[PDB]
């Protein structure tokens, strides 16, 4: 907790630019691709 | 230590592995010397 | 009438945020963008008044979520109390409403432009 | 040509069709063997491959960048 | 087909010429291909007829070959230089089909650009051509014919 | 208006249609003004004396 | 409040904004060249 | 044997797509439907809708 919490939060948001572009270039719905990847990773899947 | 020889012409499928070293230079053929010779020992002339 | 000065903005920002996770769908990011867009006004008042936007924004979000009283905003003149009952500040409802209506209705037109032809004079 | 490809293996006449086609002088369908129209197999081999790589080189281009000369 | 030239952009400052993107590039590349494909389209086959090109000194060259007519046509566009050098690669290797290989490539870029406008990716389009060409060469092997029961040099005469 | 455009850009980049973005603000704007109307206080019940003072509270704001 | 530090300078944050937009402009030029679905760039 | 008032509202809803109105069409479609119904059916004029 502190002033650096938002900086680390935006650091995590900017790190996901790679898979957002793969869904964009492949014509897939990106927002959907990144909402399912959170769901699969929370179930213990390290690689998805 | 890796060598890539650039050449115009041919197709992409023509690229293949060569077990030995390949010379990018060509023969002179001014006096009409041979172009093919078997069981030859290659000597490196470092003088003129 | 209403009570502006960052109190109406943070009150209207958390109202759409509390409904965003209830109505996830696909437009939840638009609700969050509308929430963060309303927060720029009290952060601008905090920026011009010199106060910290972190402590100011965190205090309004944490306090307004706890207490239901919705007349606390950004004190720019540097008073010790942020309650606007004592500071003598009042705004009209028709005035604060038109800020959102004319803004959200214009930006629909701004976003719908694809071809942009400008004839040089 | 279609009536030839679909056909039974055992059908001489139809199979022959696989062999002939367009004529530019008289304007009718005649046999290439009697007419004498013939090409090598090597002429078609590596011709579509060169056209394929030619299509791949331009088709994969999205944006164009031009630098003016100094 | 492209009109209303792209605006000079202030947010993206690159030295030299201006950058342009979108579907106008593949439209301009196909338009550059039709500039050379229509030249060689008329001089195909026995019924085809050729044209003349002057050398700006009184001399000229009446050319039937695709490599020669494109060699004198110095194409300033980048996409056209690929087909110009392809014909110089074609005539040196095989010496045949120089007009057809340019016409095949022009028709491919026509329909490939139409397929990109139909919202399928070029990577799937290229994969469709490669699996199709691999079956085409397999089909070319099926329709071969060995010269047999021919009197003398007749097979070499009529093929010439 | 610029704040809505700045937040809408991030979104366009992540990947959403622009008219669908404006549809989200419309449902959010009507819900925002509807919630402000719920927590709105009326000063018409007071007499003219207290209502005289309320004009000073708003006139001093804009001035 | 009135005792807060104004810092006297808005030119630094404006120059940083001009650099970020200039850096994001060329970064968005090559965004579509990533992955198997990327496209070539002839210069 | 449906009602005549709902016919104009049903067909005018298609016209308000691809515009800035499509979300505010619940309120403005009643305006144009009630506006044109005031006109005479025999003599429908285009200059009276300025
Ligand atoms: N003394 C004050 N205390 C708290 N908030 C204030 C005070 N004065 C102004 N404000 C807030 O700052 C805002 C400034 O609005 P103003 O700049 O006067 O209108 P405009 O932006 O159209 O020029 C008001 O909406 C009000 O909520
Ligand atoms: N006498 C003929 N009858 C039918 N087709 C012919 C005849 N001569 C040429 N063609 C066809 O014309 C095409 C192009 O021939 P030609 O112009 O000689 O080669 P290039 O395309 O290299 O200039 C060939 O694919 C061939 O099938
Ligand atoms: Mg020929
Ligand atoms: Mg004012």
């Amino acid at each position: 907790e502190g002033v650096q919490a938002f900086i680390w939060q935006e650091f995590a948001s900017a790190l996901e630019v790679i898979p957002t572009t793969l869904a964009e270039n492949a014509g897939l719905n990106s927002i959907k691709v990144v909402t399912e990847l959170r769901s699969k990773h929370e179930n213990g899947e390290l690689n998805d | 230590d890796i060598r890539l020889v650039k050449k115009v012409g041919g197709t992409i499928d023509d690229t293949e592995m060569i077990d030995g070293v390949v010379l990018t230079q060509t023969a002179i053929k001014s006096a009409g010397g041979p172009t093919r010779k078997e069981k030859a020992k290659i000597g490196l002339i470092q003088f003129q | 009438v209403v009570y502006g000065g960052g109190a109406a903005e943070v009150t209207m920002s958390l109202a759409v945020s509390e409904e965003a996770d209830k109505q996830r769908g696909i437009d939840q990011y638009a609700f969050r963008g509308f929430a963060q867009a309303l927060d720029t006004i009290p952060m601008t008042l905090a920026e011009n008044s010199g106060l910290d936007p972190i402590g100011t924004l965190s205090t309004l979000k944490s306090k307004q979520l706890k207490e239901k009283i919705s007349n606390i905003g950004v004190d720019c003149l540097g008073y010790g109390s942020n309650d606007m009952k004592e500071l003598f500040v009042v705004d009209p409802f028709i005035g604060k409403k038109q800020q959102i209506l004319l803004a959200t209705q214009l930006c629909r037109m701004i976003l719908k432009i694809d071809n942009v032809i400008i004839s040089g004079k | 040509h279609a009536a030839s490809q679909m056909a039974k293996p055992e059908d001489v006449k139809r199979r022959s069709y696989r062999n002939y086609g367009l004529d530019l002088i008289r304007g009718k369908i005649v046999d290439e063997i009697h007419a004498g129209v013939l090409e090598p197999t090597i002429s078609k081999v590596k011709s579509l491959k060169s056209a394929l790589e030619a299509c791949v080189a331009i088709l994969r281009i999205d944006t164009m960048i031009t630098v003016d000369p100094e | 087909m492209s009109q209303l030239f792209n605006n000079s952009r202030s947010d993206t400052l690159f030295l030299g010429g201006e950058k342009i993107s979108g579907d106008d590039i593949r439209n301009q590349n196909v338009l550059a291909t039709m500039a050379v494909a229509n030249v060689v389209k008329s001089s195909l086959g026995p019924v085809g007829l050729d044209k003349m090109l002057v050398d700006d000194i009184g001399d000229f060259t009446v050319t039937n070959d695709g490599a020669t007519i494109l060699s004198l046509l110095d194409v300033q566009h980048p996409a056209g230089k690929i087909l110009v050098e392809l014909a110089q690669q074609q005539d040196r290797e095989i010496g045949d089909g120089t007009t057809s290989v340019v016409i095949i490539a022009s028709e491919l870029l026509k329909r490939a650009n139409e397929l990109v406008k139909n919202k399928i990716h070029p990577t799937t389009i290229i994969t469709g051509f490669r699996v199709a060409l691999r079956e085409a060469i397999r089909f070319i092997n099926e329709v071969l014919s060995t010269s047999v029961d021919t009197l003398g040099k007749e097979t070499l005469i009529n093929i010439a | 208006a610029s704040a809505l455009l700045d937040q809408a850009l991030e979104l366009i980049q992540k990947g959403i249609h622009p008219i669908k973005i404006a549809n989200g603000f419309d449902e959010a704007a009507k819900l925002a003004i509807s919630k402000l109307e719920e927590t709105c206080d009326d000063i018409s019940a007071s007499n003219d004396e207290l209502f005289r003072d309320f004009l000073l509270r708003a006139a001093k704001t804009s001035l | 409040p009135s005792n807060a530090t104004f810092k006297n300078k808005e030119k630094p944050q404006e120059v940083r904004k001009a650099n970020i937009i200039a850096a994001r402009s060329v970064a968005d030029a090559i965004r579509t060249s990533l992955g198997p679905k990327g496209m070539d760039k002839m210069i | 044997k449906s009602s005549g008032r709902e016919l104009l509202e049903r067909c005018a809803r298609t016209a308000m797509s691809s515009k800035l109105i499509h979300n505010n069409a619940d309120f403005f479609v009643k305006m144009c439907v009630d506006a044109v119904l005031s006109l005479d059916r025999n003599d429908l004029d285009d200059k009276l809708i300025g």
